[PDB]
């Protein structure tokens, strides 16, 4: 959320996409089609899989430690058994529950940056051929085919072909 | 005409709800539980070398109890002692017993090496009723019950050094007989007396005439004492009655082992965690099972889940 | 300050703005004018009593404990006792220290970023019709009135009603 | 013509300085304090039930020094010690006096039922000028002083069977007599002995003649002792002289209860944290009052102040 | 890497720039240059002491503790003096990892932060009179000699000298 | 024609590696190392007095054994003890040692100041084989052994009150003769016994005949005890043989001090960190030399390197 694209200029995911987690929608002369961006969605997979590395199967061996439950009262140094365990439990209680939260802050936020790369991207990449409707969505003033459509997806649009054509559609009367 | 392109991103139906800095419930794509919450139940028998105690405590086994003679000379990563465990043998206490068992199960071994003590002037391995060995009278197995040799218990003065190249570990103690009776009958005199000593230790024990609630008809007591003898060392005993005598060592090792109390069964299964319910999966960093834990296991903490994102946040179409 | 706008391109606050957080303030044939935004104000604001909800009022409660004070001199179980306690406190006092630090970065970060949010949401609602002067502020290339700047607050203004007077007073020479 | 639209945010006059992980000061429009680092001074009396000991300690309370006659079997969830607390009563001493006073404490009741004890061949309820209960000589309320019948003191062996479904807590002791005198006179034999048992433990005292230096006139001590007896099992007091004996036992409950020192007042008000300084608000998650706090209490750190920010950067006009 | 330049459409960074972390690279009419950035290296460098201010040279004293080592085996207590003492371990250890990781991360994304708001604030300083390529560079459509790139980098370029040029430059056909 | 600007950053040609949340190895520009793992194996004798052991034990200096005698009224911030240290006087023991050595240690001086006990009706300033000084037969130096005058040992009750503003601390002992020879010989009669009191507390101490192994040759041992005593205080020596009783107390201080075993030799240098290992610069937060630790010191962790970035990703040419 931090940085304005998912649950923000995006008004909403599409639970249509299965095959990547950012992508494209188009409409042009040949119809109205969908495509997923695996760079992207990649990126934000080897970030999530690196918390996971960092948390997942990471265990550390313990053998013999301290009494932690006891069927006799005797004061003193069972009190101090007890605080010992307690004091410890607080602590790492506080671990997880701060990590996670933090974690996840940074996961929401980090998905959110690849939406806004992406976007960004695709509108520098359009040059003066396009306009920003500012709901992720870019109109292009030239006819684009399905094979331009693809090369705006695939990075080998070459915005010159089209500048003309566009230029004189956006500066009309 | 032109075309129009829209940038976008997935969402998913069924979403699910994680805490975050700012808000505690927002749905993202996908998560996972990082609280490991069950147990099977069973105790795995691998990859961790684990001693059932069954009917027998750690310390009844050291002893000697006779039901726990199958103990004999074992080790262990793990030993689990259960609920249902009983003694069936002499009453007896041990002053500190906690830290003896602590000390013998972190240990990890049961071996003991035998020796041959010089103990002339008295009558060696007194039994009893209370202690039943294939139906008859015996005592605990590692201990020796010095008595008088025609009604006469002199001076003993007995020596063992340790030329040994590890620490020896020598269990001990002193019988309070029930009555006046009890102390006359098998010692021959009034008053008993026990000091044990190195060159870098002492432990002094004046036994006590007196009757104790019976525990399975008996109202005597033995009471229960250790002494550790380094390389160099040499183990010195005088007494002048109610020895109950060593008759040798045990091996006291350092090492991974431990003890557990546990009514769990064991399973053929390998688990690298073990807690009191059960072996426990050590995938997740955390868990809630049980705060006593041994091998590679999850750290306890009071929480029952928490869920990691794994996916962007979910904004439904 | 990660976002450049607050302390960055922004080059000061308002403290004449008292009914929120973020806003306009706009010239025109009609005058000079504030009004503030309460979209991204509120969404700072929640954000920022998330943090207090998970701080404030959430105390766990402890009863019997050890011993922190002592009259006699006594060793080695003493010893434990005020290590034990101390080792605690330091461990406390670590997570205090942290805890405020990382939130009051991210704080500072999320309020830049609502002003982020509403610059760009602003940039891309004008369309051709103004420019970014780099501090701020927008030029706008037509005639417009308070209820025009009024729909741009409130999401509403037609970018096509004006564009071709401004496109001709954009491209001038 | 045209017009001019600018994007701006807020900022205050009065800003405060608060710390980030990049810059130890920075100014933000508003903060607010998590570390509460005052109380008002007073030990609120709600919502946990306050026990003022005033000028008794719990022992003293325990064992019935007749000052605090007034505490007879109540209950508290705090205890609260004075610094200008005093015994007035028979000089004592307790072994583990910390261990007894914590699980007192922490059991937080003085429920005492007597018992009746077969105390036949002794006179009991012994009394003394250091001990005055409504201007005459008296002892202990829960402690029985035996001394001889007719110049003629045998052997005790009483027996007291825990039937209930609760523990129960005995507490009992023996007189240290200040010179030989005072052995002879009220026990008629040169050396008294006392063995208090049950089927788990045995606690065995030796007296001691000798002169201690004297308090409130007395040379002589008694020594405090206790056994704690389960369900099922059974006490038995073996004694040949000096037993100050038991009227009956404590209930021990388990719960939230213990004890803090203090000289802070009791007040009419409601408070769920309390420290020795007195109550203090609990809205804060950390404070800097006191490490012994009790109750639903902000953490203790070493920090006096910190800031969280409540608002955005103040960059002034 | 969460804002997109440093890793992301800046393709690499230059070995050749020793004298500040940020800058600028030129091709005009006078030849091939590069100067630094000393603000936003400035700015990155001050972030970066603040941390280490944090970290570098604030201990705190022990003096008496526990004992840790033993020559003897004596069980009960002598256990409860390990595990405390390997429970404080663990956590410190904890503490340290988590602090490390935490800080390098939000390290690499200030850094980025920094060239992204140099990037952006110079495309805002340009206007009409230049294009972003995507890769980090603008095409600039009027004659630009080395003091107009000069002007640029000092903040003191006038747009509206050059417009006239640059927009017919930019509009042609 | 015009112009193109292309905005950018620095790259190193000698990156390193870095852990962050999302990558377990990224290369930056550069880094800085935040654990210590190096000393140069010296303990700086600034700014921290030091008390170098050499020989002696604290407790040896204490009770002052011969070779100790250099230690007399020696203060410390920290007391370093030394493997090859050793006794040389009377074979001894102190239940509890480590908790004497531990108070003393803290308290940071061995400060004595001498006192005239009434020991009327005794030999005073025995002496022994086993403890020479100057090659004279002699004695620890603060304890004063006790014997028969004209083969008549009475009961000594003598008084020490305690009027000074600040605690006494004072060291005493029981002497445990080897043989029945041994008892009769010094102190006239068949058995000692002690008894050391205060207001607050006694101690009783019953001798033990009997040998022990030998330690250079002899098989008594002497047990040492100690008393603090408060202000309005008083201290009170019972005794009918056997006691080794003080010459005077110790001041007993609270301050910043502490002890430490260690080998390292002590250098002329100034560092405000010292472990076993050697002093190490504090600069950094973290370090992982040893977990024993004293003065401003870096925290021990397990890891032997923790990189914290300082510069930007780096991304070559
Ligand atoms: C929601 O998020 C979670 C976490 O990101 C995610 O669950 C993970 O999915 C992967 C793949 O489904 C799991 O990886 C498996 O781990 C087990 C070991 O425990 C292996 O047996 C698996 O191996 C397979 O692939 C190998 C070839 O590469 C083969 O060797 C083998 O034959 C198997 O076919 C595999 O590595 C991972 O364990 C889980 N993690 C957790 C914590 O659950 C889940 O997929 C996400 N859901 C959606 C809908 O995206
Ligand atoms: C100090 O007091 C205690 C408690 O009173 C006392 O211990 C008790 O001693 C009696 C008598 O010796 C024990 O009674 C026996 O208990 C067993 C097991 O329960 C019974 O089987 C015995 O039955 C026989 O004796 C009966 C009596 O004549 C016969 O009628 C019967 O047919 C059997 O032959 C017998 O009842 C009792 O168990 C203990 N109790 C406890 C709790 O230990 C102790 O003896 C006293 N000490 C001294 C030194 O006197
Ligand atoms: C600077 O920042 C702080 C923290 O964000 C902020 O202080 C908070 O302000 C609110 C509102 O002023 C406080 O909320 C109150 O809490 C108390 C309970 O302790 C209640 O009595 C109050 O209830 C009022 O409103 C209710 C109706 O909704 C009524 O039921 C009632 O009658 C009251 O009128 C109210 O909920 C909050 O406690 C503080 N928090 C702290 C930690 O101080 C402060 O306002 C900010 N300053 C500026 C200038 O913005
Ligand atoms: C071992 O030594 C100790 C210490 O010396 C000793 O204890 C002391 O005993 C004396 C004598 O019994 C005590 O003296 C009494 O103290 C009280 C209270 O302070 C006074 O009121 C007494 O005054 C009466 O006796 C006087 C002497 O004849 C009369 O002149 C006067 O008018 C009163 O009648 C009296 O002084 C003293 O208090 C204790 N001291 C301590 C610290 O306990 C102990 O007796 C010795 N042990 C043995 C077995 O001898
Ligand atoms: C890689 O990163 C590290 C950390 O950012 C960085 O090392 C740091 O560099 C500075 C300057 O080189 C060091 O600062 C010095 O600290 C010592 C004290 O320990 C002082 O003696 C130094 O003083 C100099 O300057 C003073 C005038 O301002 C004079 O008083 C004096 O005469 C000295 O000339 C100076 O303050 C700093 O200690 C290190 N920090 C660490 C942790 O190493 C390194 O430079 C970076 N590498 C690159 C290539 O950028
Ligand atoms: C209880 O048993 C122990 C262990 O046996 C026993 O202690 C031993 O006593 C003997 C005899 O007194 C000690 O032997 C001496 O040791 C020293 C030092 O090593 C030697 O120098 C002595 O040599 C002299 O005596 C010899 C024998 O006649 C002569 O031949 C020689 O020329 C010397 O004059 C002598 O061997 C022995 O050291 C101790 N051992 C230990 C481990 O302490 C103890 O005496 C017994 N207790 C009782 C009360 O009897
Ligand atoms: C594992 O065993 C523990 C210990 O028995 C269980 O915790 C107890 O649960 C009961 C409820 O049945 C409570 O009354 C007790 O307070 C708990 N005891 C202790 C000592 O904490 C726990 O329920 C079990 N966990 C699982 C996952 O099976
Ligand atoms: C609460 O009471 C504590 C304990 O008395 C106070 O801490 C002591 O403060 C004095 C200064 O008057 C210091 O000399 C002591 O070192 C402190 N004692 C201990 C045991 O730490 C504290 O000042 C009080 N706090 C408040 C907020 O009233
Ligand atoms: C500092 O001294 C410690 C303690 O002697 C060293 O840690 C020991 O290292 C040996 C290897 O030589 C291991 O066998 C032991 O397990 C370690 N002992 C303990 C008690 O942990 C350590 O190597 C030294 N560190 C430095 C940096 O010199
Ligand atoms: C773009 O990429 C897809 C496969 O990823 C390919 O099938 C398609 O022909 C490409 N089109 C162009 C115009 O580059
Ligand atoms: C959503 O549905 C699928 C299909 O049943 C399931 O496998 C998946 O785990 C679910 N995801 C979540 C996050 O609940
Ligand atoms: C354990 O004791 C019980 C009850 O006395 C008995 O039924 C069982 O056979 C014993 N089990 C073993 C393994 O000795
Ligand atoms: C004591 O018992 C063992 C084993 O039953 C036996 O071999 C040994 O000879 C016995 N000792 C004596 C002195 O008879
Ligand atoms: C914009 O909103 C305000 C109130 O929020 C309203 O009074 C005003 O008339 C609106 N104007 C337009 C042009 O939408
Ligand atoms: C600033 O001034 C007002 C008015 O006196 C006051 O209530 C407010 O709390 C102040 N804010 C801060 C952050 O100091
Ligand atoms: C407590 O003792 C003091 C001093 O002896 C006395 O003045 C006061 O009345 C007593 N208070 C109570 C409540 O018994
Ligand atoms: C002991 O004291 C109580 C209470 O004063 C009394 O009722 C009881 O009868 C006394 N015991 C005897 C044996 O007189
Ligand atoms: C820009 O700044 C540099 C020094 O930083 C100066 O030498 C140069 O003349 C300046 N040029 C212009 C055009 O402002
Ligand atoms: C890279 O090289 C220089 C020159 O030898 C050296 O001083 C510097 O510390 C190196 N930097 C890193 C991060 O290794
Ligand atoms: C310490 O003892 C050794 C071995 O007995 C001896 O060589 C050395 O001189 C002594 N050192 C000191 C400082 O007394
Ligand atoms: C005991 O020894 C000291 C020091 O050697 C001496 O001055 C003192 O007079 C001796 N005591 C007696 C009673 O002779």
């Amino acid at each position: 959320g931090i940085f304005g694209a998912i649950a923000g200029f995006i008004e909403n995911g599409w639970e249509g996409m299965v095959d990547g987690w950012y992508g494209f929608r188009h409409q042009n002369s040949e119809g109205i089609g969908q495509a997923a961006d695996l760079k992207s969605t990649q990126a934000a997979i080897d970030q999530i899989n690196g918390k996971l590395n960092r948390l997942i199967g990471k265990t550390n061996e313990k053998f013999h430690q301290i009494e932690k439950e006891f069927s006799e009262v005797e004061g003193r140094i069972q009190d101090l058994e007890k605080y010992v365990e307690d004091t410890k439990i607080d602590l790492w209680s506080y671990n997880a529950e701060l990590l996670v939260a933090l974690e996840n802050q940074h996961t929401i936020d980090l998905t959110d940056s690849e939406m806004n790369k992406l976007f960004e991207k695709t509108k520098k990449q359009l040059r003066e051929n396009a306009e920003d409707m500012g709901n992720g969505c870019f109109k292009i003033y030239h006819k684009c085919d399905n094979a331009c459509i693809g090369s705006i997806r695939n990075g080998t649009y070459d915005h010159d072909v089209y500048r003309d054509e566009a230029l004189n559609n956006r500066f009309q009367i | 005409p032109g075309a129009t392109l829209c940038l976008g991103h997935h969402a998913v139906p069924n979403g699910t709800i994680v805490k975050t800095i700012t808000n505690d419930q927002i749905e993202v794509t996908n998560a996972t539980e990082l609280v490991q919450s069950s147990s099977t139940g069973e105790i795995c028998d691998s990859p961790h070398q684990i001693l059932d105690g069954e009917n027998c405590t750690l310390i009844d086994a050291l002893l000697g109890d006779p039901q726990c003679d199958g103990f004999q000379n074992k080790k262990w990563d793990l030993f689990v002692e259960r609920s249902k465990a009983y003694s069936n043998c002499y009453p007896y206490d041990v002053p500190d017993y906690a830290s003896l068992r602590s000390l013998v199960a972190s240990s990890g071994t049961l071996e003991f090496n035998n020796e041959s003590f010089n103990w002339t002037g008295v009558t060696q391995n007194g039994t009893s009723s209370a202690c039943i060995r294939r139906s008859n009278n015996s005592f605990f197995s590692r201990l020796n019950w010095l008595t008088h040799l025609k009604f006469k218990y002199p001076a003993l003065n007995v020596t063992m050094p340790n030329n040994e190249k590890f620490d020896k570990l020598y269990i001990w103690g002193v019988h309070h007989p029930g009555t006046d009776n009890d102390q006359i009958f098998p010692y021959a005199q009034a008053s008993g007396r026990i000091t044990v000593s190195t060159k870098r230790s002492q432990q002094t024990v004046i036994p006590n005439i007196g009757s104790r609630p019976r525990v399975r008809n008996i109202p005597s007591r033995i009471s229960i004492y250790w002494t550790i003898v380094k390389p160099g060392d040499i183990l010195l005993i005088n007494s002048t009655g109610n020895l109950i005598a060593p008759r040798g060592y045990f091996k006291i090792r350092s090492g991974k082992s431990s003890i557990m109390r546990s009514d769990a069964p064991i399973g053929k299964c390998n688990s690298e965690c073990i807690t009191p319910n059960g072996s426990i999966p050590n995938d997740k960093p955390f868990q809630n099972v049980n705060r006593i834990t041994y091998g590679a296991c999850p750290r306890y903490v009071k929480q029952n889940t928490l869920k990691l994102a794994t996916g962007m946040r979910n904004v439904p179409e």
